RNA sequence: GUGGUGGAGAGGUA
DNA sequence: GTGGTGGAGTACCTCGTTGTGGTA
DNA sequence: TACCACAACGAGGTACCTCTCCACCAC
């Protein structure tokens, strides 16, 4: 027997910003994914209506502003350190 | 190289971009040795000159060009290096001192087909069978017969059956000593004598 | 065919054709001046002609006269091993100059003979040496074919492989075609008594070997499996008779 | 000769009751119950009851006295 | 026999009735003692016995008793197979909730309980109580409560508040639902709202109320207290060698349940805590799911592997999803395979086949005829004959084989055609012979194709195949008319080399006597193939039927061509074959001498010509060499000018001088440009390239180069194709579809560089990629289409109807796209015909148009004629035999019984893998008229139409409109209606590039309102570019003149107040943001003057949407009913223009929202089939408000544009056809004997009107709006469930047929296909209709 | 943010770059750290 | 008076 | 050999309907 | 309260050929 190379995805981050019909309108610079050798998938989601959305590979669509928290970042310093 | 598998798209989420060829895909993998049915371009070969990275990703060898001569140095590129050199095709005028005598020279800048001068070269490739496969460069004449007849040339090629007598063929691509080697169906003396 | 060519755009055939052509021609001729009883002088010479004409690079005179060369000529008395790369590879002015070299037609082209009439065809035809493969996909594993055998157990109907004595498909597609004739008869036969009819292929092998073709109805044992796990399924199903 | 299932396909106007005509009068000439009024050309039920009906010369009346 | 097959749920009494047992011991047969075990899967006492006539203890090894059960051996000793009928059941130790009618899309029980299914998704997981008899307490029956809730309820209530828990609760409920009551309750309450989704959901209740009432089903069946068990023999276990086991998944499921249930009783009669006994519950309600169904909540999975457990909706599904393999599939016996191979002296009716293959297909026929003539005694000798091959089993071999036709078809079956009958021939090899003339039918090329072969067994069965399947009999393609066993690439090279004619040929200019003089002659080779030569010849000519008229005349012609005429039938002119024959005049020569002479001579005549040739194709020394492939050379010049024109451009580029992107499309521009130059120049080079001298001067004739042949004889290669070989190749595309800036100038001859090859290879892959999408693609589809239209059959013989549609001429642009007469051909009419003169019948009544009509139509100026469709043809459960036009695979009309709707469907389906403006400008001399053209002359006489309906037609000397154009609204146009106009005048001169709002009305207006800023701005361009007023945007205006608005008030030159014609209104129209008023405020301005201007896929995907009439999402907003029509209001957003007709004032006007862009005119002709605002087209509108033929005349010509595009032919019956299936069904608005709203099939409609007429009232006839259906949705809505149930959806399918309690009566094809029956349609109508009249009648 | 706001460029999956090609060697280590991972799990609740 | 194949995976042909 | 049976590793289509909880 | 984003179900081509490989535990 032998064994085939497997040509797959790097791991790491990938964006994409794909036209799609899903937001019914122009454009969306979309999400982006970072993947894990081995691990979980984290998904930067982004809203039509200029919103960040973060998801966990099998878990519903959640605003970044969660996940800044959860990290310890403040919710003015992290806007003060992102925004300005 | 294949991209089915543990970690790979399946036969369901082909689309469109996993089964097509692109500017990056020369002298890597080929992109005419692929089986034609329900995986097509999913399962591709490598080059002939193919080679993995350090970091597993492929390189492929170049020659670096100074301006007017054609340096013997040979270095292996990969994808994202090749971004700012501007790549012209292994065949091209010479002026017997290694100097391109061509004034518009083809070349790929960003992975865009155009010719350029020979002032601006900066890379230029090794052998022009360094972006077939090695079934695909078994074909005599390959450059005169269209992509499609190459692919299924190549694909028949892989599933030939020895005869009871095998005789070389009259015209061929010179890789048969190479492949015959390769392959450890032949008795190779391990030392001289 | 030559009509073959011209839709599949691959002109590869025909200047293989042309190339082998000429180095058929070419081992034919050191065969001759072989069998001649040539001095190695004149088959030296003669190969350097050959291999100072277009490309590569000859490198006689490098090899013992009496041993090498006619080593190497008993070898290619077979014909000329072309060496052509992918694209750095003969071009057509090449293969001209090696067949008038060769001593056959510039063209490529003869008239030939036809075989039986023994009439010239009137145009002259492309011939020459072309490397022809075999692959395996040879008929006698491809042969299959059944009359009756074994059956699967749950749905009595032929097993699919030709390893199993198995009979083909009779894809939902086929049936549509079945269909679309105003043919009937064979649609109903081949559904119920030629496949999945217990009582009723039994019983038609007794008609054909008395020469009897009455092929009694029957009622297949699939749809009655349907039946019974649709059954199963807490769905009550019956006929009203 | 052979089987005339084209002109024999207009008088009817059919081309499936002229099957069914057919099978009958092919299961008569199995069964033995009748004669090839056609001279038989030394071939099988079928094709003697194709050219039997094509020649015009047994119908449903034909074939349900024949019965 | 039987009928009726039915549908109910499972009362747990009969289904104790048909379980022949109680199931308690979850293990199987014993491995170590080899029996089942009492009470196991398998238990003898309950399924039957193993051995046939056998007891347990063997106590009974007689057959003579069959029926009776031993003492000690129990189970009754019967016969084996009986373990395949039996079945047991099993004794739950709580009643479970079943999953179909709990998660289907509609949860069942959900609606029958009036709440959703979170709630009972709850309590089937003991989480949250339910009151049961709340009584005179605070509780009430729908309250569902937790822990602390119910203790808290218990401690104020006490009882007379019962809560309960789990699926058991679910069954009290249910039993307790007051079917009648709950009936009652909601029949009241559905008027009581007015809402239309409480009303929608009121509905709903109501028919599934009325639907278990009248089925009499019991909705506590729903929630199941025992379920059946699978027969054994249906899920059995193999073991294999070496004492391995292979136990089906069913089974596994089995011992779970089993476990499971078991565990449930052993700890329940010891009272196990309740935490305990409820946590058991649930796992025992998740086993029986996933036993029932998998994946749809747990995904249950085997153990030690990937592969989820295949639970029983898998094996309803059957195998490749729900397409049943077992039930459709069926693989078939006395069948066989092999590879093609190409026999040349094979005739039409006849195949090869393989000596091995035939032995082994006709084994018993071999057998019979053995022990008849008497070689064969014992079977066991003739077994020994045949396994040695004596030369004695040839000669019976050849005798059955002699007259036994055989059936063939290929893998992908696309048409009828590509299965056909033939009468084989013996041939030593492996290999099938097969006829090349078939090859194109199959589209099998010898590259390796398999083929499969089959044999009719019945008498029955053998004439069919002869009579209707013979490959001679199907010669025209069902799809249309024209012949599909045509000469392909080899015989039509051969045909053409003989049809040509050499400028100096040896033997040109000497006469013949006769064809077998100019035979002698050639074959002496005395004389060339081609030269031009005078012959007499003898010419049957049938030009009067009933009459071979036969004349000798003396012809210049070529030799080749004499030779050829004596294979043609004695019923054709010889002039017929005088010119070159090229592919595509063999086959009209194939198709004329087909509908001319006849079948039989048409065949001969086919055969005939293949060998002909065949052979001279072997004569003629044709080859391709590399000298033939002529590149001309002006391409060196070519390409290097245009080599300098793109450095020249690249240079200017680099400058900065020229832009990249317009860069971009010149260098293309250039580079197409210099292609086209190249590859016309290389085609004059290579057609012109023979240069000959006859006798003297050197002349030039038509070029003999081999390829040059092959390309313009049609038998292989294309322009195209040339193109690439020897000329340079063109542009190619980049992945994202644009076009590489630098194009290959290379050809195949010259060879290609590295970086060319690696762009032709993006092209190519692009191709070969989507060809498998492509090919899953149309394969969906057609199996679509074969599922909606597999019922339709030709049934009745003349509906009679004088409906049909008015078809004219494909006229699309300046030239004709399809003659009229060729549309009409092979249908009938649907009235009288007239000449230009009226009262001049023409063609009288619904006469079938033949050769003849339609060459007499030709003659006279017909130009439009309404023909009967089966959109017409109103019978009931199938199709007229008029409505439907003439057969196609036959020169004759159909006949009854004739499946057209799987023949359509196939039809259409089958080339699937085949695919992938200012003024008017007339074309030609014609005389110019107007259709549908309403406006008032302008002050000049300009005849502005601002009309939007408004169509320009130029009509032949004759009369026929050779051209129509479309006339845009605000189009100037020079009227001289009947007046030939020169070709290329531009006779109208709109120009719109805005949206002019026309005057009709003359006078000084008053701009009022016009405020400059807050409602206009006299804002001026630069240069002085434009003198005029630009209106205020609604929002850029002020606070105060964001609800200003100009108004024009249309006053006259002296300040006479003038108002629109109807409406006592002034045509004082708005005048919006961007818009242009260039007339000065009091300026007298002419009728028709501008006031205000407003400045402004294809494939499978485009097939497939059509078929589904599925909604765009942004459709052409389309006018609702003729009229006034006003502004919108974009105050709300959505902008309301109400509509003002003039013979009565109709308010209702929908308000269209802003945000898609409306391009109506306030104040205008509503126009009600008209649009209002522009955008893709919708279907289901133009069948509510255009009508029917209408519409289908609309999806006909979309589906054809495709269709033409690729230039595949299809005839319009099909689409049409199909068209009929989907609108089977019509919705109700008032019904007066059924429902308010349903959609209900026209024919229940047609006959409970007929029968409310001479009924009860006549006010309860009923009044019905016809309703368009997908494919897709049509065919999953049939009256037989069964069809719906192996198309798609069969969970859902199934639970309709269970809650409604459906009984199917077998009356479709694929209903008979499943239970075997024969088709209703073909040879089986007359079986069908016999059944029928003993049925019905008695 | 960045990418949103104009601010560079979306990345390209058609890069070979953006891929890689394993090897025999590769899934070999990574079935043998599965492998590992299962036997230490297993000594680490032995071996407490 | 008696007659012997599930599922998965991979590849290939048309 | 003959009873007896529960989760850390995996998530990477593409429409097209259809039903649902949210907002104007 | 009628649109509407969002989530889930449900479809996604025929036929044929070749090879290997098949639940764990556990006194
Ligand atoms: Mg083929």
């Amino acid at each position: 027997r032998v064994i085939v190379s497997q040509l797959h995805r790097s791991p790491g981050v990938f964006f994409d910003h794909d036209r799609g019909k899903t937001h019914s309108s122009g454009k969306l610079l979309y999400s982006a994914r970072i993947i894990p050798y081995r691990g979980s998938w984290l998904d930067f989601e982004f809203d039509p209506k200029d919103c960040v959305f973060v998801r966990i590979d099998r878990r519903r669509k959640l605003p970044a502003s969660v996940l800044l928290r959860a990290l310890g970042y403040s919710t003015e310093e992290i806007l003060n350190a992102f925004y300005a | 190289v294949s991209a089915l598998g543990p970690g790979g798209l399946t036969r369901e989420r082909a689309g469109f971009e996993v089964r097509d060829v692109h500017p990056t895909h020369y002298g890597r993998v080929c992109p005419i040795e692929t089986p034609e049915g329900p995986n097509i371009g999913l399962i591709n070969s490598l080059a002939t000159y193919a080679r993995t990275n350090k970091y597993g990703f492929l390189e492929s060898p170049y020659r670096v060009v100074k301006d007017s001569l054609v340096t013997d140095e040979i270095v292996f590129l990969s994808a994202i290096e090749e971004a700012d050199h501007v790549i012209a095709q292994a065949s091209a005028t010479l002026n017997e001192k290694g100097q391109l005598v061509d004034e518009l020279v083809a070349v790929r800048h960003l992975n865009e087909f155009t010719v350029k001068a020979p002032e601006d070269v900066t890379l230029m490739d090794v052998s022009p069978k360094q972006v077939v496969s090695v079934a695909a460069s078994l074909i005599p004449f390959l450059e005169h017969d269209d992509a499609n007849r190459a692919l299924m040339g190549s694909n028949m090629q892989r599933q030939a059956v020895p005869t009871l007598r095998a005789d070389k063929p009259l015209v061929g691509t010179g890789m048969e000593r190479n492949v015959a080697r390769d392959s450890g169906v032949c008795v190779v003396a391990r030392r001289g004598g | 065919n030559p009509l073959g060519v011209p839709s599949r755009m691959n002109v590869g055939q025909i200047l293989e054709t042309h190339l082998g052509l000429a180095a058929k021609g070419l081992g034919e001729k050191i065969n001759r001046m072989l069998e001649e009883q040539r001095k190695v002088a004149e088959l030296r010479k003669f190969l350097h002609e050959i291999y100072n004409e277009i490309g590569g690079r000859e490198e006689n005179l490098d090899e013992l006269g009496d041993n090498e060369i006619l080593a190497l000529a008993k070898n290619l008395r077979g014909g000329v091993p072309m060496a052509t790369p992918v694209f750095d590879g003969a071009k057509e002015r090449e293969i001209k100059a090696m067949l008038k070299l060769a001593d056959l037609p510039e063209s490529g082209q003869m008239r030939l003979f036809d075989g039986r009439t023994g009439n010239q065809f009137e145009r002259p035809t492309t011939v020459g040496y072309m490397y022809m493969l075999k692959l395996n996909h040879l008929v006698d594993d491809k042969m299959h074919a059944r009359s009756t055998g074994s059956y699967s157990l749950v749905t009595q109907q032929p097993l699919g492989g030709k390893a199993q004595f198995g009979g083909q498909r009779f894809g939902e597609m086929e049936v549509w075609a079945l269909e679309a004739y105003g043919a009937a008869y064979t649609l109903q036969e081949m559904l119920t008594v030629k496949s999945d009819d217990v009582n009723g292929r039994t019983k038609m092998y007794k008609n054909i070997v008395d020469g009897d073709h009455r092929m009694e109805a029957g009622m297949p044992e699939s749809f009655n499996v349907l039946i019974k796990e649709i059954r199963s399924l807490g769905i009550d199903i019956e006929l009203e008779t | 000769a052979r089987v005339t299932v084209e002109d024999c396909l207009d008088n009817v106007d059919n081309r499936f009751e002229l099957v069914m005509l057919a099978t009958k009068r092919a299961r008569q000439l199995a069964t033995g119950g009748k004669e090839p009024k056609v001279a038989w050309e030394n071939d099988k039920p079928t094709v003697v009851a194709l050219r039997e009906i094509a020649s015009g010369l047994v119908d449903e009346n034909v074939v349900q006295q024949e019965d | 026999e039987f009928d009726a097959i039915r549908i109910g749920l499972a009362s747990p009494e009969m289904i104790r009735s048909w379980s022949f047992g109680e199931v308690k011991k979850p293990e199987t047969i014993n491995y170590r003692t080899f029996k089942p075990e009492r009470d196991g899967l398998f238990c003898a006492k309950i399924f039957g016995p193993v051995k046939d006539y056998e007891c347990l203890c063997g106590k009974y090894k007689r057959l003579k008793h069959r029926g009776v059960i031993c003492e000690k051996c129990g189970v009754e000793v019967a016969l084996a197979k009986v373990r395949r009928e039996r079945m047991g059941h099993i004794e739950l130790a709580s009643p479970v909730a079943h999953i179909w009618f709990l998660k289907s899309l509609p949860s069942r029980i959900g609606l029958l309980l009036d709440m959703t299914l979170r709630d009972i998704e709850r309590v089937l997981y003991f989480e949250s109580y339910v009151v049961i008899d709340p009584g005179m307490t605070t509780l009430e029956k729908g309250q569902l409560l937790n822990d602390e809730q119910y203790f808290e309820a218990l401690e104020e209530f006490g009882d007379d508040f019962d809560a309960r828990m789990g699926a058991e609760a679910v069954h009290e409920l249910l039993n307790a639902i007051d079917l009648e009551h709950e009936i009652g309750r909601l029949r009241e309450e559905i008027p009581q709202t007015n809402s239309e989704t409480k009303i929608k959901k009121l509905s709903k209740r109501l028919k599934l109320m009325e639907a278990f009432q009248g089925s009499g089903n019991k909705p506590e069946w729903m929630v199941l207290t025992v379920l059946p068990v699978l027969p054994p023999d249906l899920r059995p276990l193999v073991p294999l060698d070496g004492g391995r086991f292979a136990t089906s998944d069913l089974n596994d499921l089995y011992r779970r349940v089993i476990n499971r249930n078991n565990r449930l009783k052993r700890l329940l009669d010891l009272a196990a805590p309740d935490i305990i006994v409820r946590n058991e519950k649930r796992m025992l309600q998740e086993a029986v799911d996933a036993l029932l169904d998998n994946g749809r909540r747990g995904r249950a999975i085997t153990g030690s592997n990937k592969r989820p457990l295949k639970s029983l909706a898998d094996m309803i599904k059957g195998k490749q999803g729900r397409f049943r393999q077992n039930l459709l599939g069926k693989r078939v016996d006395y069948s066989g395979r092999s590879v093609i191979t190409v026999g040349p002296t094979l005739r039409l009716h006849q195949c090869g086949l393989p000596k091995k293959m035939a032995l082994e297909l006709f084994k018993p026929f071999i057998f019979g005829k053995l022990e008849g003539r008497g070689m064969a005694t014992t079977i066991k000798a003739a077994k020994k004959m045949v396994e040695r091959e004596l030369p004695e089993v040839w000669d019976v071999l050849a005798e059955v084989i002699r007259e036994h036709p055989v059936l063939l078809n290929r893998a992908p079956t696309l048409h009828r055609l590509g299965i056909q009958a033939f009468e084989p021939v013996l041939i030593e090899g492996k290999a099938i012979q097969l006829h090349p003339l078939v090859c194109a039918a199959y589209n099998a090329d010898f590259d390796g194709d398999q083929m499969a072969v089959h044999v009719p067994l019945t008498l029955e069965a053998q004439l069919e195949a002869r009579a209707l399947m013979m490959s001679t009999n199907n010669i025209l393609s069902p799809a249309n008319g024209e012949p599909i066993i045509v000469p392909s690439q080899d015989v039509v090279m051969g045909l053409y080399y003989m049809t040509r004619e050499a400028i100096n040929a040896k033997g040109e200019g000497m006469a013949f006597a006769d064809l077998q003089e100019v035979d002698r002659a050639y074959r002496s080779g005395q004389a060339s193939l081609h030269a031009r030569v005078k012959v007499r010849i003898n010419e049957k000519i049938k030009g009067e039927d009933g009459q071979l008229t036969a004349n000798t005349r003396i012809v210049d012609t070529t030799v080749g061509r004499a030779l050829l005429f004596q294979v043609v039938p004695a019923g054709l002119p010889f002039d017929v074959v005088n010119q070159s024959m090229k592919k595509k005049a063999i086959s009209k020569l194939i198709n004329h001498c087909y509908r001319v002479v006849g079948l039989k001579d048409t065949v001969i005549f086919a055969d005939q010509l293949m060998y002909t040739g065949f052979a001279y194709s072997t004569i003629s020394g044709v080859s391709i060499g590399v000298n033939d492939f002529v590149i001309p050379d002006e391409k060196a010049r070519i390409i290097n000018a245009a080599t300098d024109e793109v450095k020249e451009i690249e240079s200017q580029y680099a400058s900065g001088l020229v832009t990249q992107g317009e860069k971009y499309n010149k260098v293309i521009d250039l580079w197409s440009k210099a292609n086209d130059e190249v590859s016309k120049a290389m085609m004059a080079n290579l057609s012109k390239e023979k240069v000959v001298d006859r006798e003297g001067k050197e002349v030039d004739q038509e070029s003999f180069n081999s390829m040059y042949m092959m390309a313009d004889s049609g038998a292989r290669g294309s322009a195209a194709q040339i193109r690439q070989l020897a000329g340079m190749r063109g542009l190619m595309a980049k992945p994202d579809g644009s076009i590489i800036e630098t194009p290959i100038t290379a050809n195949f001859r010259e060879g290609l560089n590295v970086l060319q090859y690696f762009i032709s290879t993006h092209g190519a892959r692009k191709g070969l990629a989507d060809t498998a999408l492509k090919t899953a693609n149309s394969g969906y589809l057609t199996r679509r289409l074969v599922d909606v239209a597999q019922d339709l059959v030709v049934t009745e013989i003349d509906c009679g109807t004088e409906h049909g549609l008015l078809m004219s001429p494909h006229i699309e642009g300046g030239d004709v796209v399809e003659p009229l007469g060729e549309r009409v051909l092979g249908r009938v009419i649907a009235r009288d015909v007239f000449k230009p003169g009226s009262d001049e019948v023409i063609v009288p009544a619904g006469t079938l148009i033949d050769e003849k009509w339609v060459d007499f139509l030709e003659v006279m100026s017909v130009d439009e004629v309404v023909v009967r469709s089966p959109i017409t043809c109103e019978t009931r459960h199938g199709i007229c035999a008029m409505c439907y036009g003439r057969d196609l695979a036959r020169g004759h009309r159909v006949n009854i019984g004739e499946a057209v709707g799987v023949i359509a469907a196939q039809s259409i389906g089958e080339p699937g893998t085949q695919l992938t403006a200012d003024n008017v400008q007339v074309k030609n001399g014609g005389t110019i008229r107007l259709h549908n053209l309403k406006h008032v002359v302008r002050a000049d006489g300009a005849l502005v139409a601002v009309s939007r309906s408004g169509e320009l037609a130029v009509a032949d000397d004759f009369g026929r409109e050779r051209e129509r154009y479309k006339l845009p609204y605000g189009a100037v146009i020079s009227v001289k209606e009947g007046d030939k106009v020169d070709p290329g005048a531009i006779v109208a001169k709109w120009d719109p590039h805005t949206h002019p709002i026309v005057t009709e009305v003359d006078g000084t207006v008053a701009f009022v309102g016009m405020e400059e800023g807050i409602t206009v701005k006299r804002q001026t361009d630069e240069l002085t570019g434009l003198t005029n007023i630009e209106v205020m945007d609604p929002k850029d205006r002020p606070a105060a003149g964001k609800d200003i608005r100009p108004a024009v008030k249309l006053i006259d030159a002296a300040g006479k107040d003038l108002l629109l014609p109807g409406t006592d209104v002034p045509a004082q129209y708005f005048l919006p943001a961007n818009a242009l008023v260039n007339l000065t405020d009091g300026a007298k301005v002419s009728i028709g003057d501008v006031v205000a201007r407003i400045p402004q896929t294809g494939g499978l995907p485009r097939v497939a949407d059509l078929f589904e009439a599925r909604r765009p999402k942004e459709p052409s907003i389309l006018a609702e009913i003729s009229g006034t029509i006003s502004f919108g209001k974009e105050t709300k957003g959505k902008r309301r223009l109400v509509i003002t007709p003039n013979d009565g004032s109709d308010p209702y006007e929908e308000l269209i929202p802003k945000w898609r862009h409306l391009n109506v005119f306030e104040g205008e002709q509503v126009n009600r089939g008209e649009v209002i605002s522009d955008g893709p087209s919708n279907p289901h509108d133009i069948l509510r408000l255009l009508g029917v033929s209408s519409l289908a005349k609309y999806i006909v010509n979309e589906i054809q544009d495709v269709y033409r595009l690729q230039g595949v032919k299809i005839n319009d019956k099909h689409i049409e056809t199909i068209l009929r299936q989907m609108l089977r069904k019509v919705e109700v608005s008032e019904s007066g004997d059924s429902s308010f709203i349903k959609g209900d099939q026209v024919e229940l409609t047609q006959v409970l009107e007929e029968n409310e007429q001479l009924g009860t009232e006549d006010k309860f006839p009923a009044k019905y709006e016809r309703v368009l259906l997908g494919i897709t949705k049509a065919s999953l809505s049939t009256e037989s469930f069964i069809s719906a149930a192996s198309f798609q959806e069969t969970t859902r399918v199934l639970t309709e047929a269970a809650v409604t309690g459906k009984r199917d009566f077998l009356r479709g094809l694929k209903e008979n296909v499943v239970v075997g029956r024969l088709i209703p349609a073909g040879t089986g109508l007359a079986y069908h209709s016999e059944r029928k009249r003993q049925r019905d009648l008695g | 943010v960045d990418i949103r706001n104009g601010k560079g460029i979306v990345d390209d999956i058609d890069h070979l770059g953006n891929r890689r090609v394993r090897c025999v060697g590769e899934m070999a280590e990574n079935q043998f750290r599965v492998g590992l991972v299962r036997v230490e799990r297993a000594v680490k609740e032995r071996l407490s």
